[PDB]
């Protein structure tokens, strides 16, 4: 279980962020 | 009770400074500041405005050849 | 064009309709289509004979853009001075050309094919007890050599200095030099004993650039151009062990040149008694028959200031009489006066070794006489997909201009608008946000930034290290290691000093603040650093380059100027104008409009033997 839970671990870090997955044009632009 | 004809033009602190420095040049272009986002302007000189603006912003804009 | 009726919408081309010319019946296969006036290629990389193409047209054409499917190369007399110089003539260019292209070759393209394939391989410059001799292989070039209004089996003496003058000349007039060294039958010169030591693995690409350059047998002058991190370094070590003769190596930093020795004496079986290196720090050159010294431009183009310490070790160098000179980042040689060095020195064989062979300036096509044309280049996409290089998930973020500062860019100067939309609060909050996401993810990430005022106030106000040209090199190297190996040390800032030639193999996120204008080498270099990452071949691995600009600023101008280069080789930037959850992180820099009125001001301000003992 220890492995999968690393492996899952090691997949998290290699995913991209949130604002990769979807064309963020249409949200409001970024800003305080 | 008092009504004034005229252009509400609506737009980013950005594109308003711009509209402030063309109507620094020519005193007619804004009749009146509403808001940080909104701006009265003259009907005549939107016709104007619109394509000049476009040419000053071309600058930021690198075209190659 | 004979009897060819125009459309109804050949118009729209003006002068470029290519329909009067017939398919060949046999086009499903061939995948080359030939333009009849500008010579650009268009290459199919999804159809058979691809890869029989995909090499000899990078040999006779420079690739202008290489994309996913359809690659795009164009013939230029350039192009064709580069291939042939490595054994090829006329007949071989069109009888592959022809057999290959859907449309026949027109007239006009035969033509230009045959006057430029024919001048290589008819006058050769050698060197011999320091002393430059254009030797020639007939007698009859006498006439034309010794009567040159600029110059001056026979051999006749030359002008070290005049080699500039003459190898240009040279270009102007049919016949080119070309600068073959036969190291197996020069015994005058002390051969020195180095090999590659077994552990040494040479990539498929590494040998084929070997392959054309050997192919002949004789080594030829000209540049290597590799991606970022690809192994430049290692093609040099390559040559010299294959050579076994002195070399002389340049490279265009302190740090780089420590790169270099380390890399040598690991990769080569090259003893450490017989390499020397002349930098600032230490200056003892090797007394052994046959020595290695690595430089510098600075070291070796340096004519007025020369130190004592230094002075001698210049004479060293000039003295003997060195085989082979290694030019690293030759991008940097048709300077003003780095040119000198490649006359004054003297060397049998010169390599150039350069990631970007761009430059603002038309001096590149200089280097065709200046150290020879350009043998082999290498593809980035291709490599990426290999596994040889990671994949880089390319982005582009608009941040807008705060209302306030926007007001003074109008008035303000050219040369203060760029501190102005430079230090804008919203970038402030878009790196905080950015680098504590990033952070949390295990990303080494690099801040890079051109401007030192806005490096040391960015990195004071996250109380980070920062780097440029004033700290020393034994802070720096502390800076380096511990980043390196402490983890506590995730993220740094680097500057120009940074920009090329240094390698963290741990660097896996990048970003940029500032730029240097519309410069698209360094945006390049730059990005090299992420390119040579650790877990470059892990399943889904993506490394992440940011670029933080302005809107309506000049940096758009500057932006898309810039990385115009990066798009040719294949890489894609997404365009980011919202940063998901960046409102909820808990403090952001000049969040309050105080903090960005004091700010604002800030910034704003910045523009008789005894009388001795009396005295
Ligand atoms: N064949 C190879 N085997 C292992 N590492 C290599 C090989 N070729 C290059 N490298 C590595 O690539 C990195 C960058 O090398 P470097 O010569 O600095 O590249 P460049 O000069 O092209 O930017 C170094 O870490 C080096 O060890
Ligand atoms: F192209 Be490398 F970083 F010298
Ligand atoms: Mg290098």
């Amino acid at each position: 279980e220890l492995q999968e839970r690393q492996a899952e671990e090691k997949r998290k870090q290699n995913a991209v962020p949130e604002w990769h997955k979807q064309s963020t044009i249409g949200k409001t632009a970024l800003g305080r | 009770a008092r009504a004034r004809k005229g252009a509400l033009v609506q737009c980013d602190p950005s594109i308003k400074a711009l509209i402030l420095q063309i109507d620094a040049k020519m005193s007619d272009i804004v009749l009146e500041e509403l808001d940080d986002t909104h701006l009265l302007v003259n009907p005549s000189k939107v016709e104007f405005v619109k394509h000049e603006l476009n040419r000053l912003l071309s600058k930021n804009i690198y075209n190659p050849m | 064009p004979a009897d060819f009726v125009p459309d109804s919408v050949s118009g729209m081309f003006r002068s470029h309709d290519f329909s009067y010319l017939r398919l060949r019946p046999d086009h499903a296969s061939r995948p080359l289509w030939i333009s009849p006036s500008d010579g650009r290629i268009i290459l199919e990389s999804f159809s058979p004979l691809a890869e029989q193409a995909q090499d000899f047209l990078v040999t006779i054409a420079e690739p202008i853009s290489r994309p996913s499917h359809i690659h795009e190369y164009k013939i230029t007399a350039y192009s064709l001075y580069a291939a042939v110089s490595v054994g090829l003539e006329t007949d071989d260019i069109i009888s592959v050309l022809d057999r290959l292209s859907k449309v026949p070759v027109a007239e006009s393209i035969i033509n230009f094919i045959k006057g430029a394939t024919i001048s290589y391989g008819k006058v050769k410059l050698v060197i011999k007890h320091n002393r430059y001799f254009v030797e020639t292989t007939q007698a009859d070039i006498l006439q034309m050599l010794l009567n040159d209004s600029v110059i001056g089996v026979h051999s006749f003496e030359i002008a070290n200095e005049s080699v500039e003058v003459v190898k240009k000349r040279c270009q102007e007039i049919d016949y080119p030099v070309l600068e073959e060294y036969d190291f197996r039958n020069d015994h005058r010169n002390p051969d020195l004993d180095i090999d590659l030591k077994p552990s040494t693995q040479i990539r498929p690409y590494q040998e084929k650039s070997l392959s054309k350059m050997f192919g002949n047998g004789r080594a030829r002058s000209g540049i290597i151009v590799l991606p970022c991190g690809a192994g430049k370094t290692l093609v040099g070590i390559t040559a010299a062990c294959t050579i076994k003769k002195s070399v002389i190596v340049l490279c265009t930093s302190s740090v780089s040149v420590m790169q270099w020795r380390q890399q040598f004496l690991q990769w080569c079986t090259l003893q450490p008694e017989n390499c020397a290196v002349f930098t600032s720090d230490n200056k003892e050159m090797f007394q052994t028959e046959s020595g290695l010294v690595v430089s510098t431009y600075s070291m070796v183009a340096n004519t007025r200031n020369r130190s004592h310490d230094s002075q001698k070790v210049m004479d060293f160098l000039t003295g003997r009489e060195w085989g082979f000179i290694i030019l690293d980042e030759v991008h940097v040689v048709p300077a003003a006066m780095f040119r000198r060095v490649v006359s004054t020195i003297a060397a049998h064989a010169k390599l150039g070794l350069t990631a970007t062979l761009v430059r603002e300036d038309d001096k590149i096509g200089d280097l065709n006489f200046l150290i020879g044309p350009k043998l082999y280049e290498a593809n980035w996409m291709e490599l990426s997909q290999k596994g040889h290089i990671a994949n880089v998930q390319c982005a582009e973020v608009w941040c807008p201009m705060t209302a306030e500062f926007y007001q003074e860019y109008l008035r303000e100067t050219a040369r203060k608008r760029m501190l102005l939309y430079i230090m804008n609060p919203t970038k402030f909050q878009a790196c905080q946000f950015l680098i504590q996401y990033h952070e949390r993810r295990g990303d080494k990430i690099i801040v890079f930034s051109d401007n030192v005022y806005a490096l040391q106030e960015y990195a004071l106000k996250m109380g980070k290290p920062f780097i440029y040209g004033s700290t020393p090199q034994q802070e720096r190297m502390n800076i380096l290691q511990n980043f390196q190996y402490n983890d506590q040390i995730n993220t740094i800032f680097l500057s120009k000093v940074g920009d090329t030639s240094i390698d963290l193999p741990e660097a896996t996120c990048l970003i940029q603040i500032s730029s240097h204008y519309g410069s698209r080498r360094q945006e390049a270099q730059r990005l090299g650093r992420i390119l040579r990452a650790k877990r470059r071949n892990d399943e889904g691995f993506n490394a992440f380059f940011y670029s933080l600009v302005s809107k309506d600023t000049q940096e758009m101008y500057y932006s898309t100027k810039r990385q115009a280069f990066l798009v040719d080789q294949g890489y894609a930037f997404k365009v980011i104008t919202h940063l998901h959850g960046m409102e909820n992180i808990p403090n952001l820099a000049y969040a309050s409009p105080r903090e960005r009125r004091e700010l604002l001001q800030e910034v704003l301000l910045k523009n008789h033997p005894l009388i001795r003992k009396m005295y």
